[PDB]
RNA sequence: AGGAAACUCUGGUGGAGGCUCGUAGCGGUUCUGACGUGCAAAUCGAUCGUCGAAUUUGGGUAUAGGGGCGAAAGACUAAUC
RNA sequence: UAAGGUAGCCAAAUGCCUCGUCAUCUAAUUAGUGACGCGCAUGAAUGGAUUAACGAGAUUCCCACUGUCCCUAUCUACUAU
RNA sequence: AGUCAAGCGUUCAUAGCGACAUUGCUUUUUGAUUCUUCGAUGUCGGCUCUUCCUAUCAUACCGAAGCAGAAUUCGGUAAGCGUUGGAUUGUUCACCCACUAAUAGGGAACGUGAGCUGGGUUUAGACCGUCGUGAGACAGGUUAGUUUUACCCUACUGAUGAAUGUUACCGCAAUAGUAAUUGAACUUAGUACGAGAGGAACAGUUCAUUCGGAUAAUUGGUUUUUGCGGCUGUCUGAUCAGGCAUUGCCGCGAAGCUACCAUCCGCUGGAUUAUGGCUGAACGCCUCUAAGUCAGAAUCCAUGCUAGAACGCGGUGAUUUCU
């Protein structure tokens, strides 16, 4: 018989299977559409989620009742040390999709990137790209012809980059390596830009700018095996339920004589790769700068790091991206930012944002003070101070 | 933005921090944290809580 | 809310389900209001229709004058006592649940309101804003 | 103490009751909880009924199968009625 | 007809029609209570009517209280592993 | 659900209906039957949860009206999306209150008891009424009454994993899934329309409902941080410092987890259905149609998103000597 009262479906079927991700770095499944008019630029960037804080900004929404009034918003900080370009690769378009035909690496690879090709680095001869380096040091022979091959073929070019993991307070020592699509000029211009940028660094402001809506791609925080009640949001059964009540009562009718795929069941929660779109960049902050946390209204020279550092992360001595809201993934996780795949006007992606004040109080508790100078001025002298 | 003062402990309240409480006599109290809020709703006297600005003013500590 | 709304209301945390009893702030001779319905509330299985500040509800007078008891009438929630966030991020709450009795268009049955009212209800209903002494 | 008298009233004393709250004890209401190839062919935990008697109980003794016994449920009569 | 149900009581644990009609209780009540009685099929030791107190008896409402619920979350021990 | 059309509809069979008749469909009614099951298929309702159907209640786009506007009615493509909270009743059904865009109808062994519950029916106890001489009977009423087992196979949810010279990195994308939904306010505008009463719509703006995916800066919750402090009883001769009280209790309590109880986010291109058209014969005229063709729906397919064939694939680095 029919279900007595209608109710919406618990959970979303387009986020199936709810399994662990393949890798800890989420894959960029799609890049912005290219145009052969703009200069050669990247389409994505790599950073590490450092934590959240609050800002205060004056809202400019002509029609809201809080127009030209101050609001506080939750932002998240992505520590982005400047990435390093080591290698490019091109893709020809077959009737079976895109296919890589070549990979041209830079001559000198750093230890933090060539640790990625090792599981036991401490007991190794470190022989990696040593014959490719001997393929270098001639005029150009074993490199320039593959570059010309990418020019002759390969109607989509991707640049191999790697993070600078030693510039972050993480204890990993093994950088993350990824491909970023180029979205400017012809194939020759793309590969010439890459060849010029071999063994060289790219800063985050060369690709992103303020008030730009971006997409955050990351693997969410893991929670292990989880029951159906929290995994899918089903209703808890009543109190006098034998054999437990954090379950689904009916897992299917008699016919079809099978448990359906659409029945909510227990399993892994978290550690899924997610892509959250339409996140406005509020500040492209420079690490080569004091007063990162200062605004034109605050004007007290304090960096973006809170008191006592970021919880479980550390300091933000490098450049960073302050982006509005929540992004998937926890702290210390590699996070791939991406430009928007379409142009959104919406009267919200076009809003220019100027910050008034940034919170730098301690996140290790109910922090009262933004700076140690303010703390000492309020509290006076102590017993340790003489 | 304005930095308000805690109505119980005299601490500085930054935007988006702490809570506000409107009592039936139309009086507005502000608390930086649930500690001071719970002490207020326990009706403790701030002149007898040793870490409050009112206490230190009453005892001339750092005065 | 609905008909007599003067503009919109940003989402206030719902603190008054049906069956809740709030005080009667105005001088219409009623003591308490008993919430039986929420105007504009959605439909979800097993979910109670819950009211926030500024919302128009249907209520009955459980205690008060017999001219007002034993009938359904529109009311307006003016004090919530469940903590809610404003867009400037201050979390605030009164110390009691309180509403006034109004017509379906928003004109109050009474003439004066005791205690404070929320400005998120005052801006939504001008007749409440007229008889309100202090608006926070 | 009051009253003409009949007798009434107040304060104590006393310690009655198949009285009452509540232990040990006896029982077994509810969770229709635990267990339910159990610790257990009836248990465990909490919540409960009663707790000076028409009480609880040992031993001895009597009643034996169409019979016994039954404050009566077709209950019990050696996990058997 | 032997006598034709008296005193009482009632949609009662007893009333088919029936969720009987009226009133009250609620925003709304096949429930509850108070009334009415041509009562399928109430009724006097087949005991009738009433009844203070008592009740692990059945039922309705009110106050208080609460994760029973809106709407779930978190923690501990022993499992499960 | 049709066909016909006597009449109703002021006038007018067919805007909407529609008698006397007649043709069907369905298996969500109740019957009829007895084919399977009596060496047992756990049997009413509710809760919970998924999917399916369309005979569409709402929403999208349209056609018709005895459609001036507003409201409404009939019908088409349409099952994409949603279809509620309660009083009484064991109820299915029902009847009211109220919200809503709407509170449409059904199936899946009359879905679903090794998923729950046990209120009801349907053992044994007991009461009343009627019947019976009686034991007893009653789809008459009432009350009390044990709801067992998965560790096996498959299915499903997750998790590994041999063999593809080894090992590592970066990738492609066949296939499969897919998601966003609805309303209000301002403005349009007291404008169009209408004698008046009344009274719109497109675009735009701000919010909100339902759902979903994350996240924990803040707020709230949680406390074995047994972290700090306090309190009772007892013990260590007292003090200090502690033990026990099945985590002794109380207040605060970071971190972590977590909440529409907190915050953020939830894309745009094509092909079409209904329908309206263009050109244009058949039928020298006319005609959206026969050839051809245009625009077009919450539709479909892509973009996007989620997994990645463990017998689908590509590129790339290093490839062992005194086993
Ligand atoms: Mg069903
Ligand atoms: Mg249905
Ligand atoms: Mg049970
Ligand atoms: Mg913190
Ligand atoms: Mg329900
Ligand atoms: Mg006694
Ligand atoms: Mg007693
Ligand atoms: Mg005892
Ligand atoms: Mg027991
Ligand atoms: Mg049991
Ligand atoms: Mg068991
Ligand atoms: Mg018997
Ligand atoms: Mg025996
Ligand atoms: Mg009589
Ligand atoms: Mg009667
Ligand atoms: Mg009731
Ligand atoms: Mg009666
Ligand atoms: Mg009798
Ligand atoms: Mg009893
Ligand atoms: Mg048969
Ligand atoms: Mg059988
Ligand atoms: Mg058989
Ligand atoms: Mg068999
Ligand atoms: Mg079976
Ligand atoms: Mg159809
Ligand atoms: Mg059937
Ligand atoms: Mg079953
Ligand atoms: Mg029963
Ligand atoms: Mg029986
Ligand atoms: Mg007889
Ligand atoms: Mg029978
Ligand atoms: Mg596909
Ligand atoms: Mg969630
Ligand atoms: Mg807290
Ligand atoms: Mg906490
Ligand atoms: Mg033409």
């Amino acid at each position: 018989s029919h279900r007595k009262y209608e109710a919406p479906r618990h959970g979303h079927l387009g986020f199936l299977p709810r399994k662990r991700a393949a890798s800890i770095r989420a894959r960029v499944k799609a890049f912005p559409k290219d145009d052969r008019s703009k200069p050669v630029a990247l389409t994505s960037f790599l950073g590490y989620k450092a934590g959240m804080t609050t800002i205060v900004r004056d809202l400019d929404r002509p029609g809201s009742k809080f127009h030209k009034r101050e609001v506080v918003e939750a932002v998240t900080v992505v520590d982005t040390p400047p990435v390093v370009v080591v290698g490019v690769v091109g893709y020809v378009e077959t009737p079976r999709g895109l296919r890589s035909l070549t990979t041209v690496w830079a001559e000198h690879l750093s230890d933090e990137v060539k640790r990625r090709f090792y599981k036991n680095w401490y007991k190794s001869k470190k022989k990696a790209f040593t014959k490719y380096s001997a393929k270098y040091a001639q005029d150009g022979a074993g490199i320039e012809r593959e570059l010309a091959r990418i020019k002759k073929y390969a109607s989509v070019v991707r640049v191999l980059v790697h993070t600078q993991i030693r510039k972050t307070p993480l204890a990993q020592k093994k950088a993350h390596l990824a491909e970023i699509q180029l979205n400017g000029g012809s194939i020759s211009e793309k590969v010439d830009w890459a060849r010029e940028h071999f063994e060289k660094t790219v800063a985050v402001d060369s690709v992103f700018e303020q008030n730009e809506m971006i997409d955050a791609i990351a693997v969410t925080k893991g929670h292990g095996f989880e029951g159906v009640t929290h995994r899918w949001g089903t209703k808890k059964l009543p109190r006098k339920t034998h054999r437990g009540l954090r379950k689904v009562a009916c897992i299917g009718a008699w016919h079809p004589a099978h448990v359906m795929w659409s029945v909510a069941r227990a399993g892994q929660r978290g550690y899924h790769s997610r892509t959250s779109i339409n996140h406005k960049i509020y500040r492209v902050g420079k690490g080569d700068d004091e007063a990162n946390g200062a605004t034109s209204f605050d004007r007290t020279k304090k960096t973006i790091t809170p008191m006592g550092g970021f919880v479980h992360y550390g300091e933000i001595k490098n450049d960073f991206i302050m982006v509005k809201g929540c992004i998937p993934g926890n702290r210390k996780r590699i996070v791939t930012l991406r430009k928007s795949l379409y142009t959104n006007t919406s009267r919200k992606a076009l809003e220019e944002v100027s910050l008034k004040w940034i919170d730098t109080a301690s996140k290790f508790g109910k922090g009262r003070f933004q700076t140690p100078a303010e703390k000492h001025a309020f509290m006076g002298t102590l017993k340790k101070d003489l | 933005m304005k930095v308000e003062i805690d109505s119980f402990s005299g601490a500085k309240i930054y935007p988006g921090r702490g809570t506000l409480f409107v009592r039936g006599d139309s009086k507005i109290f502000r608390f930086q944290n649930s500690k001071s809020a719970s002490l207020f709703k326990q009706r403790k006297n701030p002149r007898r809580i040793a870490w409050t600005v009112l206490f230190r003013k009453h005892h001339k500590k750092g005065i | 809310s609905g008909n007599g709304a003067q503009g919109t209301k940003f989402r206030i945390s719902l603190g008054l389900p049906v069956g809740a009893i709030m005080n009667c702030a105005d001088n219409s001779g009623a003591r308490n209001l008993y919430i039986i319905a929420v105007k504009g509330s959605g439909s979800r299985l097993n979910r109670l229709p819950a009211a926030s500040l500024g919302d128009m509800v249907m209520a009955t007078v459980k205690k008060g004058k017999p001219e007002l008891r034993k009938k359904v009438m529109p009311a307006i929630v003016v004090r919530q006592a469940k903590s809610w966030r404003r867009r400037d991020g201050v979390f605030l709450y009164f110390e009691d649940n309180a509403g006034v009795i109004a017509n379906p268009k928003g004109e109050m049955k009474g003439s004066a309101i005791t205690g404070p009212v929320g400005k998120e209800c005052a801006d939504l209903w001008p007749r409440v804003a007229s008889n309100s002494g202090v608006v926070v």
